[PDB]
C-alpha cells in the first residue's frame, strides 16, 4: 500500500489522501 | 500494468482513469 510513486501513489495515477486531500494528478 | 514496487510515501486513495 505504501511504498512511493502513483502507479499507486505520487507521478502517475490521479491521487486524494486520507480523507480526500489531493497530492497527484497521475504525473505530480 | 500494476507495479512491483511504487506505491506513496503518504498518499492514499487514487484513481488512474481520470
Amino acid at each position: 500500500r505504501i511504498c512511493t510513486n502513483c502507479c499507486a501513489g505520487k507521478k502517475g495515477c490521479k491521487y486524494f489522501s486520507d480523507d480526500g486531500t489531493f497530492i497527484c494528478e497521475g504525473e505530480s | 500494468k500494476a507495479c512491483t514496487l511504487n506505491c506513496d510515501p503518504r498518499i492514499a486513495y487514487g484513481v488512474c482513469p481520470r
